[PDB]
């Protein structure tokens, strides 16, 4: 039920308070959200590279001051009862 | 605007028709057309499209011409049962009927003030009718054979009709009487106020006429003298007409052409080959690029002018 | 000319004798043989004659269905009002026209559409869709006003239909009603309805199938022919080709001149009434129309100049039509082999105006033009249909060619042996039968006594038994490039044929091995070599893609193309918009997006399309409905994946992203993927590093392939691995040396890339011990070089007489140089594998190559 | 009601029998399997005439709802119940959308009464519809419950649902499984395809308008015979009509054979025997007269 | 500059029309425009020389609105006959009709984004249709009454309403609906109009309202009066900032400036209004025409105002 | 466009009022009729007597 706008808040607010996020069991996200997220996940990516080197990314259709000391962290168990796969991209 | 001369093809032909057409006028105002013709019947075209709009039967012999009101919106038709019928553009319906003639008559003109109808018959007469009420108010004299077409001017008060006595009478509500013809003179053209400048470069109010004696000749009113003879038709001319920007002439006979004169050097440039048989009137949009000959083998056609 | 009149008015009591089973004939071909076939409406009319036949029942066996039932004026009006000269296209004409129930049309062209469209155009037709949420309101205007109607895309049916579909009609009075809905509608007499899709491969429900007429606008064998043989008179002969139409349109109107003449005359004759010689107007219209038979009697020169121009153009370009036809029905009937790639017949003539107009080095000689362009047909659409094919089956569509190109061509038929080669493998064997086993084992001598059963192998046990000596072909080594023995003067591919018998029979792993030898003689050596090379992208989406068409990119699981496209719209300046299918917000996003990027001109990419099949087909229905910008292009990632939709796997251009084949392949994929920018930079041992990182990955990436003995289980190892693994090496160079044109090799942290290898980068995924192992040592072997000795070795090629030795280069060219000039051959000692592990591979591979081919050939 | 000139035989007398009897059963509802097109619908429509029903169907159209079935139920219902009227209700399979429509017709079935269709102010508006009709009939009632009683009694009286299906045993299997009332409180009338006597008996009714009597017929020893029961020696027309059962049962044997090889498969039913023989009249009627 | 307002006499009478003018707009890119009557025709006028130079034929009965695309290659035109007809402005011929509405169609537009246009007519629905394959794929329900026209916003994610209902109604396009319902109009509601992007600074500041502090100002429509009025809105349910009194008789076409500094309407009573709406009063009035004024469009950069009425006559008015 | 001959008008029936008044509306190119909330499309060619 974490569905593509309600990750979407969780990235906006893990981005403008400048702390990590482990998102536990992410292989039962569904593969449909899972595609989808993976837009914002790059996006969120591609604008702490760009900080790496006023720095904002577009999400949910908005711009959101990303802090650099914030990351995505994906926990799995693959094969735990026939759950989702992640896409390549 | 000035170089608009018709040009070969047809753009359209309007034959939905039985009978010879005589009288091919413009609307003024509208982008319709309206032609008389032999069977007692007015059919109005839309010559942007080529289209029959809708027929004005309500005469009972045939019909000699035709004229429009200033506004547009009224619209006035002599044929050969004596009368002279009123039409409206509102609802297509006749209004009045006009008697008083002696026998067939050949012409009808709505006054540029929009109040009288001037006619032309057979009797030798010139008839003032009031569009009110039908009633005729004055009477002309002078002619002795039939007058064939009687044109008014740009204020209402001066009246040129010709007629088969040789002679093209004048009358102020007779101010010239020009007896210098040689044959029957047919049609009437009255030259509007951008061509004054024109012939003063090349030789008011002018007048200029098509007869029978193969040739075109024009006077002023108020010397009475012919300025300048335009002669080369091989046929008996039907219908004149100044170009709408004072330059040119257009003229139409029955050797089934179209020549376009000039007073500049009095010469024809292109002659068109219209119809099958003779060309007995034509007309020529006041902004429009578009010239209608009515012909009298029951055709209709618009020429495109480029 | 009544001599002729006599003949045929005397035939009465024959055709009255006839006329009842040939309107039987007539009328069941009409009604029940509109959803078939060619093939299956033959055989069904054929049931029928054979049944009146048999019962006796009279009908006339020398006539056309066509013919009979379509006048030659009717027919002319057809083929005026755009439609094919196709005898099954008249056929479906001919259903349309007498149709009782209304008529659903199946043609993924159009040109039925299309003529449906010419054909009521007299008539106003509006064409709407299904889909059109403003349809019931067509409905019922067509229905109140007499108009016919097309409807298309009958998947979406609207149950509305169903009583104007089933004349479920209330004639109240002098009205005409039928209720649909609420609303009751008056509904006029001239009033006709079709139904319209785009696809052959669709379901419709039994109730609809009741209540609808089929008729499938399928493609035959002969108008393909004839539709190449016109094709390729424009391309060589445009002044034969316009002499050949106007011959052909002046023949019909003088026909129909020779129609209205008969007609003419009959009707004056017969409405003369009285006395034809009263009045000599008769007499005058008869010599008129003598005359005009006269002409009719003269038209001799214009059948003269016909039987010419068919004389040469016959003579000329009869054997490329038919080869033409062969292409395009083995790559239609491709498509039940894997299930993935679907090709239509505007691919297969986008590739025949590919092969006869832009060619390179095709001259001005029509001897050698038509052998240039025969042979440039076979590897271009070798080359366009297996760049979306696996590499399972590359070898498979190959050999059909190339049975193609034989059949073509001068060498016989070898049809038994060919036959014996695919299906005879399943052939009964002798009852307690034996051979000797003194030197070969049971199966293979069971092969033989299969193989026996050829003329030419007559004598095979005791050949074997002589020719002892002959251990090379028994076993080991390469039996492919040296084989034995033999099947009069013996043609170099009847020679291939019995060596790959004989291989097919002996050693079935160098199958693979033996068909691409075949295919290299049958067709030359370097027709598969082009699929080695990494996919040239940018060439084939600026040249050889349309707009409208899709470029579908699937890809096995673990490979993604998304990279390749942002790198070729980088690289080619284009700007692009990568949105990941999966969310109402994305469908969103993808429909502004396509619609911008067709109506400015940029690119747009739709990534893991898969996930949402019932849009992909909307999205396919509006690409086929959209009329694209001059430079556009529409790319689909999807996954190898059997819910993603036929019709769009036949709108798009398939290009199927597989694991290199071999270790060349993928040094050279590596390499060409790695900007020489990048490689090229300071301080020179950046290039060895790279060379070995490239090695690296394609050693155990092939080690991935040979599982469970490479690789306990099947890992990922791919392009981020490898792309992290640059980055590591260009970091810690960096960190080593500052400036520096050359490192020596032992400043640089050899140790330090080895345990990050080892420890982050590729042994992430690895998660057994043995496979942690095993990689470490695969590091420690790779990545010290002895100090980068001369000589080096990379590994060991053939235990026997057989090495591989590390280049002595130092730039990128000469690097990639020796990579291509690297051996073709590869044997899986390469990796360090034991030189059996790939045998049952390549057996199971033969043998489902045999399958494919039977299927197929089978299904034919 | 109808134009559409039907066929009469044995088969089709039978089954208007059978609905007829079904119809005069109160609280008696049908379950018509058999091929579409072999005239289900019309029958039912012919026979709720005759016993003086009101034939409903669902008109189903695209973007169809759960809660527009609740509102045709719902007005059904009202019909059959309040204003005492009798009603046929027609519904083919292909109606059936998702479960929500075949668990309201199951219990619909079973008990005449559906819970939570009227809530509120339907509810509200059904009570004093059936208070108005209690008025009418003379009955008086006193609150809500007696009068829900009372109307799932009349429509119990009133109401009769007729389904039409295509044969399937994995569809029987899962319609068994998942609408007990389909097989409990339905009346099961396995129409089926046409057989060879309807078929046969069919093409002789048409075939009986147009000559082509052939007194100089033929009749060969072996006579390959589809139909039973035919008469030995067979004339001109009975010849041609066991032809054309011989060509539907082919068509049906190359579909078969078709589907067998794996290809795509299209039904064939009984209206296209009817436009093979509507063609047939037509095309031998144009043929002859132009000869 | 931004100031320049119609000045009297006008600049040409256009009088080639048979039947009262119904919508008159102006061309995106050439010095051209097109007028709708009552006659079933679209006449085309070179505003800047003033003469007819083509028509349209096509339509059945009397055309009712007509609207360009932003790229000025497309016209859309929809009539009483119940169909909607788009045209290929570079060739002069109609591309598709489109069917579909059960009534006289109102008025139609084609939104910003290029390949969708709208509708309106008195079976009280507005439909979205598709200028690319002629499809219907979006219907609006909620007006009790006939639809008199549509207007969608400045970026296309809006669409405003006007009704016969009494009420204005204004929703998102894309899946919500009515976003506002506005019903401050004690008689119907006629013509509709948003604000453009450089208004919203003085309409802030003309109207009662704080130092912005809330960001993204919101929309604002126009007027809408058939009781001789002029009202405009705000953002969310929708307040009326402002009322402009002063009007003589039913109010047919209304319009901003370009540069937004003032109220430019049109009515029966045979009158051009331009409003000082910062300080709510009327500071020009011009007896335009001899009967009801029926529209009237403004250029955006050319200082033309033109207006058409039932006089069956188009008048084009230069600024000063 | 049936022509009625309507008997006994000494129990006159008020819902023809409309009808004999010809109050007709006339949207798109047709003639519109209204008998009570219903809205039914009237036929040229129908007389009443
Ligand atoms: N006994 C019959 N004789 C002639 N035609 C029939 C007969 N039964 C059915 N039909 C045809 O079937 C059509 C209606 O089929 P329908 O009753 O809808 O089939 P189903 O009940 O399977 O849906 C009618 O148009 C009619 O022509």
């Amino acid at each position: 039920t974490f569905d593509f706008q309600a990750m979407g808040r969780i990235f906006v607010g893990l981005c403008q308070v400048g702390a990590w996020g482990c998102f536990d069991e992410f292989n039962r996200l569904e593969e449909r959200m899972l595609s989808a997220v993976s837009q914002q996940v790059q996006c969120i990516q591609e604008a702490l590279r760009e900080h790496s080197n006023p720095i904002t990314c577009e999400l949910l259709n908005k711009q959101v001051k990303v802090s650099p000391d914030m990351a995505i962290f994906i926990t799995m168990n693959p094969g735990y009862a026939g759950r989702s796969n992640l896409p390549d991209n | 605007p000035k170089e608009w001369i018709p040009r070969p093809p047809e753009k359209y032909a309007l034959s939905g028709h039985r009978s010879p057409v005589t009288r091919v006028i413009f609307h003024p105002v509208f982008s319709v057309m309206v032609s008389a013709s032999e069977d007692a019947t007015i059919k109005v075209w839309d010559y942007e499209t080529g289209d029959f709009e809708r027929t004005l039967k309500g005469h009972t012999d045939s019909v000699q011409d035709i004229s429009f009101d200033h506004s547009g919106k009224l619209l006035a038709s002599c044929s050969a049962d004596m009368t002279i019928k009123l039409w409206d553009f509102q609802g297509f319906e006749c209004i009045r009927t006009m008697h008083g003639h002696d026998h067939n008559v050949s012409s009808v003109a709505i006054m540029p003030n929009g109040d009288h109808i001037v006619s032309a018959s057979r009797d030798k007469t010139i008839k003032m009718w009031e569009v009110q009420t039908g009633y005729c108010v004055k009477t002309f004299t002078g002619h002795r054979e039939w007058v064939r077409m009687v044109r008014p001017n740009q204020d209402g008060t001066l009246i040129a009709s010709c007629s088969n006595d040789q002679t093209v009478r004048v009358w102020v509500v007779c101010k010239a009487e020009l007896r210098e013809h040689e044959h029957v003179v047919e049609c009437i053209s009255w030259a509007p106020e951008s061509s004054y400048s024109s012939i003063s470069e090349a030789t008011g109010p002018f007048l200029l006429s098509g007869s029978r004696d193969k040739t075109i000749k024009m006077w002023d009113v108020s010397t009475g003298m012919c300025l300048m003879t335009l002669v080369g038709h091989d046929n008996w001319v039907r219908g004149v007409l100044f170009h709408s920007g004072g330059k040119f002439i257009l003229s139409c006979a029955d050797d089934k052409t179209l020549r376009v004169w000039d007073y500049k050097n009095k010469r024809c440039m292109k002659t068109l080959n219209a119809h099958e048989h003779f060309v007995t009137s034509l007309d020529f949009h006041k902004t429009a690029p578009y010239v209608v000959t009515g012909s009298v083998d029951q055709t209709v056609k618009v020429w495109e002018c480029r | 000319e009544r001599e002729r009149w006599e003949k045929t008015s005397e035939t009465f009591k024959n055709q009255m004798s006839t006329i009842a089973g040939d309107c039987l004939l007539s009328a069941a071909f009409i009604a029940y043989a509109g959803y078939f076939d060619q093939q299956m409406r033959q055989n069904l009319f054929t049931t029928w004659s054979h049944h009146l036949q048999q019962a006796n029942i009279q009908f006339r066996t020398d006539i056309a269905r066509t013919e009979y039932l379509s006048n030659a004026d009717e027919r002319l009006r057809w083929q005026a009002s755009s439609l094919p000269a196709d005898d099954l296209c008249t056929e479906n004409a001919i259903m349309l026209k007498r149709f009782n129930r209304y008529p659903l049309i199946i043609d993924p062209s159009g040109q039925a559409t299309e003529f449906i469209m010419n054909e009521y155009k007299d008539r106003k037709i509006t064409r709407t869709s299904f889909l059109d949420d403003a349809f019931r309101k067509n409905l019922e205007s067509a229905l109140r006003f007499g108009n016919p109607l097309l409807v298309q895309d009958v998947e979406s049916y609207d149950p509305v239909l169903n009583p104007v579909l089933n004349r479920e009609v209330r004639r109240t009075g002098g009205r005409v009603l039928i209720t649909l809905g609420d609303q009751d509608i008056d509904l006029s007499p001239s009033f006709v309805i079709f139904l319209s899709t785009r696809d052959p491969t669709v379901e419709f429900p039994p109730d609809l199938c009741s209540r609808v007429t089929f008729v499938n606008f399928t493609v035959t064998r002969s108008s393909l022919q004839s539709q190449c043989l016109n094709e390729v008179l424009k391309a060589e002969r445009p002044d034969v080709d316009e002499k050949r139409s106007d011959l052909l349109k002046l023949q019909g109107e003088f026909q129909l001149r020779l129609r209205q003449l008969e007609k003419s005359l009959l009707q004056a004759l017969n409405e003369v009434k009285g006395r034809i010689l009263d009045d000599d107007t008769i007499i005058t219209t008869l010599e008129n129309l003598k005359r005009e038979a006269a002409e009719v009697t003269r038209k001799v020169e214009e059948t003269d100049i016909v039987m010419q121009e068919v004389e040469t153009v016959s003579q000329q370009y009869l054997p490329l039509s038919t080869a033409c036809s062969s292409i395009y029905f083995t790559m239609e009937s491709l498509k039940q082999i894997h299930f993935l790639y679907q090709y239509s017949l505007q691919f297969f003539l986008d590739i025949y105006h590919n092969v006869l107009y832009e060619n390179p080095n095709l001259v001005t000689d029509h001897t050698q033009r038509l052998s240039i362009i025969t042979k440039d047909l076979f590897q271009v659409a070798f080359n366009r249909v297996a760049r979306g094919m696996l590499h399972q089956d590359h070898i498979t569509f190959a050999m059909l060619l190339a049975r193609i190109k034989l059949k073509g061509t001068g060498e016989p038929t070898y049809d038994a042996e060919f036959q014996h080669f695919l299906r005879g493998n399943e052939i009964v064997l002798s009852a307690g039968s034996t051979p000797r086993i003194q030197g070969l084992t049971v199966e293979q001598a069971e092969a033989v006594v299969r193989l026996s059963c050829l003329p030419a192998f007559k004598d095979l046990i005791a050949k074997v038994q002589a020719d002892e000596q002959f251990g090379i072909w028994l076993d080991s080594s390469s039996p492919e490039q040296t084989v034995p023995y033999l099947w009069t003067p013996a043609t170099p591919i009847g020679q291939a044929i019995h060596r790959l018998l004989l291989i097919q029979a002996f050693r079935p792993d160098r199958l693979l091995a033996m068909a691409h030898m075949f295919v290299s003689t049958n067709l030359g050596e370097s027709f598969m070599s082009i699929m080695e090379q990494p996919l040239d992208l940018t060439h084939i989406v600026g040249t050889e893609v349309k707009p409208n068409t899709p470029v579908l990119m699937c890809s096995v699981p673990g490979y993604d193309a998304s990279g390749h496209v942002e790198d070729l719209a980088a690289e080619q300046n284009t700007q692009i918009t990568s949105i990941a299918i999966g969310s109402a917000e994305g469908f969103n996003q993808a429909d502004k997006a396509i619609n911008t990027a067709v109506k400015s001109g940029r690119w747009v990419m739709l990534k893991n399309v898969h996930l949402a099949p019932g849009w992909l087909m909307q999205l396919e229905k509006k690409l086929h409905s959209l009329q694209p910008h001059a430079c556009f292009r529409l790319f689909l990632t999807m996954e190898i994946n059997p819910k993603v939709p036929v019709n769009l796997l036949r709108a798009g251009r398939i290009f199927v992203f597989e694991p290199p084949p071999g270790v060349k392949a993928n040094m050279l994929r590596t390499f060409s993927s790695i900007p020489v920018s990048r490689i090229c930079k300071s301080p020179n041992e950046r290039a060895r590093l790279y060379f070995l990182l490239a090695w690296f990955h394609a050693i155990i990436q092939e080690r991935l392939r040979y599982a469970p003995l490479g690789w306990s289980k099947k890992y990922e190892f791919g392009e981020s691995d490898l792309r992290s693994a640059c980055d590591t090496v260009d970091t810690w160079l960096d960190d080593t040396a500052k400036g520096r044109q050359n490192i020596s090799p032992d400043k640089i942290p050899w140790s330090a890339l080895k345990t990050l290898m080892a420890q982050s980068i590729y042994g992430g995924r690895v998660d057994n011990e043995f496979d942690q192992r095993l990689l470490n040592t695969f590091l420690e072997r790779l990545f010290t070089t002895r100090s980068f000795d001369s000589e080096f070795k990379l590994a060991c090629k053939v235990d026997g007489h057989k090495d591989i030795q590390m280049p002595d280069g130092i730039r990128r060219e000469e690097f990639v140089q020796w990579v291509e000039l690297l051996p073709d051959t590869q044997t899986p000692s390469w990796l360090g594998l034991p030189n059996n592990a790939e045998r049952v591979l390549l057996t199971t591979q033969g043998v489902d190559m045999i399958s494919k081919m039977l299927k197929m050939q089978m299904l034919e | 009601e109808l134009d559409v000139p039907l066929v009469l035989f044995n088969e089709v007398l039978d089954h208007v029998l059978r609905i007829d009897r079904i119809f005069r059963q109160p609280q008696g509802h049908l379950l018509l399997i058999g091929v579409s097109g072999a005239g289900k619908t019309t029958l039912s429509r012919f026979v709720a005439w005759m016993n003086g029903l009101s034939v409903y169907q669902i008109k189903v159209h695209r973007k169809y709802t759960g809660e527009d079935f609740d509102e045709d139920l719902r007005t059904v219902l009202r019909r059959s119940g309040c204003k005492n009227e009798k009603i046929a209700f027609i519904m083919d399979e292909s109606n059936v959308l998702d479960s929500g429509f075949l668990e309201r017709m199951n219990t619909l079935l079973a008990n005449g009464e559906v819970p939570g269709l009227f809530e509120g102010d339907e509810y509200a508006t059904l009570m004093t519809q059936c208070k108005e009709g209690a008025q009418k009939e003379g009955l008086m009632l006193d609150s809500h419950e007696e009068l829900y009683k009372w109307f799932t009694s009349q429509v119990i009286r009133n109401l009769h649902v007729v389904f039409t299906m295509n044969p399937s045993s994995e569809g029987l299997k899962d319609r068994a499984a998942t609408s007990p009332a389909l097989f409990n409180r339905c009346v099961l009338n396995w129409f089926g395809d046409w057989s060879t006597e309807a078929l046969y008996q069919v093409g002789k009714e048409f075939t009986s308008k147009m000559d082509l009597e052939k007194p100089n017929y033929i009749v060969p020893d072996y006579m390959p015979v589809v139909y039973d029961k035919l008469p030995q020696p067979p004339s001109h027309r009975e010849a041609i009509v066991n032809s054309c059962v011989f060509v539907h049962q082919t068509l049906h044997q190359a579909n078969a054979r078709l589907a067998k090889r794996g290809g795509r498969t299209m039904a064939i039913t009984p209206r296209h025997y009817l436009d093979f023989i509507n063609h047939y009249a037509n095309l031998f009627h144009e043929k002859r007269s132009e000869l």
